[PDB]
DNA sequence: GCAGACACTACGAGTACATA
DNA sequence: TTTTTATGTACTCGTAGTGTCTGC
């Protein structure tokens, strides 16, 4: 197995996810959270050729960048990691997967509840936005008929009333009142375009990103008000 | 080493002049030499009723008490700055216990507990485990002990030792061998 | 004249701070070992305390490096932390003189307590740099001095003056008083006055000059100043007096006036009363009081339970 | 005297060496290390005019990056140095010998006892390596016949029996037998082309690195195990 | 109301002088320094069309940095700061102007004592210097009929003696001597050619920077000696 | 585009304080 | 011939790890 340009951008990606992840061989990976609140599965132009667990999932990537696009990873001489340089090798330890959390099973989205999307454009507005004004907390409705993203200061504002930003997404065409909510903290997902499919049975819920590169599935709070 | 002739520069001008912080810490952590503690001047002049010297010092109203509390003859009057020694100038509780304790001398070792630490560990991991205080932890060893030998229940919760529980129990290395033997003879 | 003054400033304590070494007033044997090594022309790396304010530490410092005409940096001792001596400290030590000059470092007030890193990292850097500057340190109490530094220094601690050095070190300072109200424009009219304001202040000079600033609020230091100064401290006495003289009426009124500030009044009253009371009475007043403190604030009317310690005194307490 | 692009970039390289230099007169500059486990020797094309110690010597560069090439730099009026730029003038610390280390004599090199080279991106490898493998010590010695470098972490690794990373350059053509550890603090090299150049007697021995631009003569410590 | 990038930029500067600031209707802000060290005042293009109070003016400037160019500056229904992107809408707050600390009126300067001026270019190598050189304290006074600027560092010589750095800034006129003391502290205009307008009266005077876009007034030291 | 450099954050260690 | 209680809170120092702004 060697690993592109395009591969590590996610991993990079999913170590803001859960520190380490497991990676199983094939053509598909997940990490999941730890607090198991968020998930992401994609899958890749590269194949795995074994099973192995990295525990410093960041420390690892890192390493990778200061190897050729050529290099070889493969199971090195005692259970443990070995990229092989054109001209030199490096070892990384290979982690006992007691010390990893793997998220168990490939989790099969229900059908759409409602359907928005959401741009690359406007999800870049929203995380940075979150940032300058302490939003730790937004809730997803419908405003005049179009789907609108609320956001505010879950610790200063307690009831979700006060609202420090609105967005607006594009218009919902089904006629039914919903209140979707998510911790802020839980959304880590790459920039770009994303089909955002909310689902809501009764007090389960959740909202699945649908992403050009990767697909992320977060969990909604319990404050979600809805009738589905 | 080259060059062969460098009138040999002390550990702290190479440091310093070559620039590596790291190398002035280890200069400058070589004066550490930590210790002080005048304690026993102050309280050794309320034993032995001398000059004060105090004030002008750093007075631990603990310190005193509690080395005095060694010698049952001051207990009298170490009590009595017990129940009334908060709100007593830290002056004020010098000047009384000079008035008080009558005698003097005293000779070092203070009284400390024996700690099978093994049995320490034991007990807390029970009181940790079951959420249980420390007084039913122990009917809890005995029960286990008596029967059921307890080796299941040490090799259950052996799991959780967490290196951390660990710096709660005892201060060294004698904790990096409790982590390895918990972790044997069930 | 033979004094200086810096006429920069108004605010008289410092108006008038000693320019040379001779200026100070210092003991004996400490102002000769300040001559000999302004003769000897370098200094040696110097620690200076107190810890009474005032002594003429910081003045004493400045002046060793007049009478060397050292080049000086003068910096803050809270100011100087691990990256200050990493820093401007060696930029300066490193860093070449063709004065022929001693390169002094005064590092002023050096005392606190988290500076201990930059104590330590100090210590070393005595080491690698001690040929080029030299060292004068400032402080108060010495303890915040780490000891390491205390061992590669000469420490001279002012503020313990010989019973010979009060003497002449006093009469030295009503001269030197006297001099300054010639230059600010105060007459002395009965000088038990100027003798009042430095026996009163002794060890330290500083307040010793500024509670002259004060005194001469009218212009002119008279007999009737002096009754100000000398006149005796504290407002405990009509307590004092009352318990001395075993009464109530009196210690009855009195209650109500201190139920304000009861953690003060209390501590003030302990202090006071330890020297005016026998030695066994010590013992007791110490209970009585003691206990009163600790069931203050469980007490309802504070007032009254004021009125219980000093029905509780005046029985049991005995003096002259 | 003017300085030139390439005289500037060479400096702040020769900075790392020692935090400071001693120059004179000549086209010829160098440092070494205060600890004397490193030395360095550069010809270019600048013509040095007047001696001078500095002492910030990465400092004197900064203010020099901020002024022209038109920059003439004199023996200040106080026997500091003086900076001549458009409108202006700027007078850095002449330092003091006293402090300042320098190379007394430019020792030569010993003819190779094994000759090898090192290739520009391989360099920068081990280099980039070292931070995410926190090596501090590495060893040049012979497997299978080439000359390869091995990476080790000596706080972990008592006695480097635990390598964590091997850059192989092309095999060796001699006959004899080498272990050689040098210290990854003393390894200051700027990036280009390194023939590479290895001498020993026994208990005490050195490498120089002779790249387009420089040479470098750094130290090797005790543990190294050697013949003849 | 809308903000142009040439006005956001103007702020970030004033941001550097009160962490707050006080704007009424009008084409004209000014702000100064809590501690009364710097006065800053400004002509705009865009057009202020209510008065408010700003506690945050750098964290606001950071968060209408997230919008387009078009954006609709309003004040709220609910009388804080409604900042209306096309897509997306903003909530930030608004303090009393009572808590933000606003100068009287825009403080005229007298008839000045002497004047100078300097090139944009030359500011640039003032600032950028000081770092590298600890230039944390400069001096305007005469030298050969020509007024030069000075550097010191003000902990190194108390005195102001060994002088790092000078710059010269045109031929002086008049007659008189004077040392004019300047905290760098005190120096946080933006970049640019300045007329220079100082006054003295004896323990009195202040130094005015009259830019292009912007005036700004400087406070002296009390150690600045002259005779006006 | 990256790598380098600057600035701001946070956690760990030390210190000191008051009430029980 | 000595030698450190418990619970909460606050300020400062130092460093290391994170960011953004900048320069081939
Ligand atoms: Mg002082």
């Amino acid at each position: 197995m060697k690993l592109s340009k395009d591969t590590t951008a996610l991993l990079k990606n999913f170590a803001t996810i859960n520190s380490g992840i497991m990676l199983k061989s094939g053509q598909f990976i997940m990490t999941r959270a730890v607090n198991g609140t968020t998930y992401a599965e994609a899958n890749i132009s590269d194949v795995i050729d074994f099973d192995v667990a990295i525990y410093d999932l960041n420390g690892f990537l890192g390493i990778l960048s200061l190897v050729n696009d050529d290099a070889e990873i493969s199971q090195s001489e005692d259970g443990n990691i070995k990229i092989a340089d054109a001209r030199s090798t490096i070892f990384w330890p290979a982690a006992d997967p007691s010390t990893v959390v793997a998220p168990n099973k490939p989790i099969p989205f229900p059908v759409a509840s409602a359907v928005t999307e959401i741009k690359a454009e406007d999800l870049q507005q929203l995380l940075r936005v979150s940032r300058g004004l302490q939003i730790d907390t937004i809730a997803i409705t419908v405003k005049e008929g179009k789907i609108v993203i609320n956001g505010f200061n879950k610790v200063e504002d307690s009831a979700l009333t006060r609202v420090k930003y609105s967005l607006t997404l594009g218009d919902y065409d089904g006629e039914n009142t919903f209140n979707f909510i998510i911790n802020m903290a839980n959304m880590k997902m790459q920039p770009g375009n994303y089909k955002l499919l909310l689902w809501a049975k009764g007090k389960q819920g959740a909202a699945k990103f649908e992403g050009e590169h990767a697909n992320y599935v977060v969990a909604l709070e319990a404050d979600s008000t809805h009738d589905f | 080493s080259l060059f062969k002739d460098d009138i040999q520069l002390n550990e702290h001008q190479v440091a310093w002049y070559s620039k590596d912080w790291t190398a002035v810490q280890s200069a400058a952590d070589s004066f550490k030499e930590k210790a002080e503690n005048e304690f026993f001047e102050i309280i050794g002049a309320i034993n032995n009723k001398t000059k004060c010297s105090i004030a002008q010092k750093d007075y631990s109203k603990f310190m005193v008490e509690n080395a005095l509390s060694q010698f049952p003859e001051c207990m009298p009057a170490v009590y009595a700055m017990n129940l009334i020694g908060s709100g007593l100038s830290d002056e004020a509780h010098f000047n009384y216990l000079m008035a008080a304790v009558p005698r003097g001398k005293r000779y070092g070792k203070w009284a400390k507990l024996v700690e099978d630490s093994t049995e320490v560990l034991i007990i807390k991991l029970l009181a940790k485990r079951y959420q249980v205080n420390t007084n039913d932890a122990i009917n809890y060893k005995s029960i286990l002990t008596k029967n059921g030998k307890l080796p299941l229940v040490l090799k259950e919760l052996k799991g959780l030792v967490t290196d951390d529980f660990l710096k709660e129990v005892t201060k060294n290395v004698k904790e990096q061998k409790q982590l390895k033997k918990l972790a044997l003879e069930w | 004249s033979m004094i200086t003054v810096n006429e920069k400033e108004h605010i008289l304590e410092q108006k008038y701070r000693p320019s040379t070494i001779d200026e100070c007033i210092l003991p004996a044997f400490d102002k000769e070992t300040f001559k000999s090594i302004t003769s000897k022309g370098k200094i040696p790396h110097i620690i200076l305390h107190s810890p009474s304010p005032g002594t003429g530490k910081t003045t004493v410092a400045k002046a060793l490096c007049h009478d060397v005409n050292a080049d000086m940096m003068f910096v803050n001792g809270s100011d100087c932390k691990i990256d200050f001596v990493r820093g401007p400290l060696t930029n300066f030590a490193s860093a070449a003189s063709f004065d022929g000059r001693q390169k002094v470092i005064v590092i002023d007030e050096f005392d606190r307590s988290g500076l201990a890193e930059s104590q330590r990292h100090l210590r070393s850097f005595m080491e690698a740099y001690s040929s080029n500057c030299s060292i004068i340190i400032t402080a108060n109490n010495i303890d915040g001095i780490i000891k390491p530094l205390q061992s590669r220094c000469r420490v001279i601690t002012f503020g313990q003056p010989t019973d010979e050095d009060k003497i002449e070190m006093m009469k030295q300072m009503i001269r030197r008083l006297t001099e300054i109200c010639k230059h600010e424009g105060i007459a002395i009219a009965d000088m038990k006055v100027v003798a009042a304001l430095v026996k009163k202040n002794f060890p330290d000079f500083r307040k010793t000059i500024g509670e002259l600033d004060s005194y001469s609020s009218k212009g002119v230091l008279d007999a009737g100043i002096l009754s100000l100064v000398t006149n005796d401290r504290g407002a405990i006495d009509d307590v004092l007096e009352s318990l001395k003289n075993k009464d109530v009426k009196q210690l009855r009124a009195l209650a109500p006036k201190y139920a304000a500030d009861y953690s003060w009044f209390v501590g003030k009253l302990a202090e006071e009363i330890y020297s005016r009371v026998t030695p066994q009475s010590i013992i007791r007043m110490y209970e009585i009081v003691g206990e009163n403190n600790q069931y203050h604030g469980i007490a309802a009317n504070t007032e009254l339970h004021l009125a219980y310690l000093f029905i509780q005194l005046a029985c049991e307490m005995q003096w002259k």
